[PDB]
DNA sequence: AGATCTGAATTTACGGGCGCAACTATGCCGGACGTACT
DNA sequence: AGTACGTCCGGCCCGTAAATTCAGATCT
RNA sequence: UUUUGGCAUAGUUGC
């Protein structure tokens, strides 16, 4: 879930960007920096919120960088286990379903979907059906899924969809 | 009652020590200079020193006296303590035998045939030979044609052989040994000796369950471990104190949803996730494939490390360059710029990566390493995959969605789209210039200058090459 | 091999023995000079002791 | 008043240290075993 | 059968502690 | 197409 959050940056400015413009250039370089990127405790950081308050610019001894800290009201996704979220599913395939939350991507595996759901190949959308077709699951439609589990490896979180709780699907 | 005292004696000479002092006793118990020891112990696993019993060390510095194989515990003697003197005499204690002496010491050897006679049988072994090449050894089968080809002591009775000292073999080597020189009892060989001729696995961290007894499905992390009665040490949900469980009340029982390692069997080595806890038929897919891996409970193991689940460029021949697919026990699966799976022998040789080498897609596209690569035009047209390793005209592409070949696959690269100086070291003269005259050996040469040592005086220095003229 | 020993390393005493055995008695000639020749011939040494 | 220990104030071994950088020489497995070749 | 050959096993000094000797606590 | 490499005690010599 995106949460508004003050958190801590590094930026060491090499001499050349010195001169005028200098906040504008620690500000530009931090945009550029933490924008698209993921970190694994701490999520999916969306957008700078903005930048509260610049740190002192400690010049490196022996290597002529100067280190800034800055923090930064950012906001930042992050998945939660037990947690029913809406999503968007992206990929529908026989051996699962992959849905977007944000930018991260969650999975619905050939068991986590439900057995009720049965993949159906033969007709043109490919999509998973009930036999009362109540509930259609096919690639851009608004699931509500409960995340099983936030599998975090390498700075990239994969969360597991279910649809074992009743409510749960389209709407 | 007397004491017995440790004397120091020559290593693997103890028992011969004891028979020449018995002998010595029988040759001076009428003398003026009687032993007046009580008795000699020599243990048999013991090596290196022997017990005397006597009430006095006097008496068993005057009773070893004349003997040398004891002479480094002659100004000494150690007393064995009056608690432990019970365990000076403590003693403790078509199969398969494992040799003693010669070069076949510690081998697996198959009984083939029971001499009654009591002195030698009939053994089965792998020969440790060089086929009498190298003097003037690893097992491997037995070849009759080398042997036959290198002569030497040889005797051809088709595939019966004598060879080497009188080595008996056929078709494998069939000797006589004696029993005493071989071990009849606790070789128990691997499935792997039987192709050439229950157990408990509990972990720390691990969880395992409760089958039976009043405290039955109460499932805990494990802390300890023994042999066959574990009397184990589980951290219980919702306990804080430790009870006590044997190895056979336990079974190792996992939730779903959680790392799982197999410990033995045809699905060894794989990790994943178990979905469905069945009775016994436990289910789980693993991080490499998406195929169905059904497992006993036993079979599992909480761990928690990335499956390992490689990819050295490799020259299967001057004119093709191979890519390592799959890692064997004595061989390679390379697949080449062909496209062909191949299997390869150890000894391929190692091609210096150029990792900064440019190539040109389907569109005029400088890529490099690395980069994601879109296929298509060729058989492998519409995937998408990262470059690893270039050719001329080919591109090795990996892809973790592809299960074939560890992902990795080959196209042409127009199919893709992005998403010495001869002077060094000559004797050479200065005809031009201020040094001339003299003569000296071209150390390092250019475009332009070179350096020459001078022979004249003791330095080198730098001339332009028109300056030099070759002797 | 003992006494070549003894001259090949300076040391003094049995080979096994030289944690208090005394060295320093056969040393390299020095050949610079005549001179350094005939004082190394002559040259006698007091042990610290 | 005395003993009798007994609790704090004088004499003996005993490690452990001893100013800075180059150039040459020696030596680090012998005894027993064990079999194969001539 | 003998012997060679090669591979394998077995002065100071200053703290520092420790051993003996006078008052003091009990215990007569 | 890229170079390597020992530790040691002893001895002598140089402000």
């Amino acid at each position: 879930m995106f949460y508004h959050i003050s958190l801590e940056h590094e930026i060491l400015l090499h001499p050349r960007y010195f001169g005028p413009n200098l906040l504008n250039t620690v500000k530009q370089k931090l945009f550029t920096e933490v924008e698209g990127t993921c970190t694994g405790k701490y999520g999916f950081v969306i957008a700078v919120t903005t930048i509260d308050n610049i740190g002192a610019g400690v010049i490196q001894p022996g290597r002529g960088f100067v280190l800034y800290p800055v923090k930064y009201k950012a906001i930042v996704f992050r998945p939660f286990k037990g947690e029913v979220v809406d999503a968007v599913v992206t990929q529908v395939n026989k051996v699962g379903l992959f849905t977007e939350i944000g930018p991260m991507s969650c999975f619905i595996s050939r068991h986590s979907i439900p057995s009720e759901m049965e993949f159906d190949p033969n007709s043109n959308p490919p999509c998973y059906k009930t036999m009362d077709e109540d509930i259609v699951i096919q690639q851009d439609d608004e699931i509500r899924l409960k995340i099983v589990g936030t599998r975090v490896d390498k700075n990239d979180i994969f969360a597991i969809g279910s649809l074992m709780d009743d409510y749960l699907g389209l709407v | 009652d007397p004491n017995l005292w440790t004397v120091k004696c020559k290593i693997g000479e103890e028992r011969a020590t004891a028979i020449s002092l018995m002998r010595k006793f029988i040759a001076y118990q009428f003398t003026d200079t009687p032993l007046q020891i009580k008795s000699v112990v020599a243990p048999e696993h013991v090596k290196g020193y022997i017990y005397v019993e006597a009430y006095k060390q006097t008496h068993v510095k005057q009773a070893i006296e004349g003997v040398g194989n004891l002479r480094l515990g002659y100004w000494n003697q150690q007393m064995v303590p009056i608690k432990e003197m019970t365990d000076v005499l403590k003693v403790v204690k078509k199969s398969w035998v494992r040799l003693k002496r010669g070069i076949y010491k510690d081998d697996i050897a198959q009984v083939d045939y029971v001499e009654p006679s009591q002195n030698t049988i009939s053994l089965k072994m792998i020969p440790r030979i060089d086929y009498d090449r190298i003097k003037a050894p690893p097992q491997r089968l037995f070849d009759a044609e080398k042997i036959r080809s290198l002569g030497g002591d040889v005797a051809s009775d088709g595939d019966f052989l004598i060879f080497e000292g009188n080595r008996y073999s056929r078709k494998f080597l069939f000797k006589s040994f004696a029993m005493s020189a071989v071990i009849t009892e606790g070789v128990k060989p691997t499935l792997s000796e039987l192709e050439k001729f229950r157990e408990h696995n509990f972990q720390p961290g691990d969880n395992v369950e409760v089958c039976e007894g009043e405290l039955i499905n109460l499932q805990g992390k494990i802390l300890s471990v023994d042999g066959n009665k574990i009397t184990i040490m589980p951290k219980h949900e919702d306990l804080k104190d430790m009870l006590e469980f044997p190895a056979q009340e336990l079974r190792k029982y996992f939730k779903m949803g959680d790392h799982v390692k197999v410990i033995a069997g045809r699905f060894e080595g794989d990790t994943g996730l178990i979905v469905r806890v069945e009775e016994n038929f436990v289910i789980l897919f693993s991080d490499l494939t998406m195929h169905e891996l059904k497992v006993l409970p036993r079979d599992l193991q909480l761990c928690s490390e990335t499956a390992s689940g490689w990819g050295e460029l490799v020259q299967l021949d001057p004119q093709t360059v191979g890519v390592i697919v799959r890692l064997e026990r004595e061989t390679f699966q390379v697949l080449n710029m062909y496209g062909k799976v191949v299997t390869v022998r150890h000894q391929v040789t190692r091609k210096k990566d150029n990792r900064f080498a440019v190539a040109l897609d389907s569109e005029q596209n400088n890529i490099h390493v690395k980069d994601i690569v879109k296929v298509i035009d060729g058989p492998h047209s519409g995937r998408e995959g990262e470059i690893r390793h270039l050719f001329r005209s080919f591109a090795f592409l990996h892809c973790k969605k592809l299960v074939e070949n560890g992902g990795m696959f080959v196209c042409k690269t127009r199919h893709l789209v992005l998403a010495d100086n001869e002077l060094i070291g000559q004797t050479v003269r200065i005809s031009q210039g201020p040094y001339k005259g003299y003569i000296g050996v071209v150390k390092d040469a250019t475009e332009s200058t070179a350096r020459v040592e001078l022979h004249s005086t003791c330095q080198t220095i730098s001339v332009d090459r028109q300056r030099l003229t070759t002797v | 091999d003992g006494l070549k020993y003894s001259l090949a390393t300076g040391n003094w005493g049995d080979q096994k023995k030289a944690h208090q055995a005394r060295a320093g008695v056969s040393q390299v000639l020095n050949r610079l000079t005549f001179a350094s020749t005939l004082s190394h011939l002559r040259r006698l040494n007091s042990p610290i002791g």
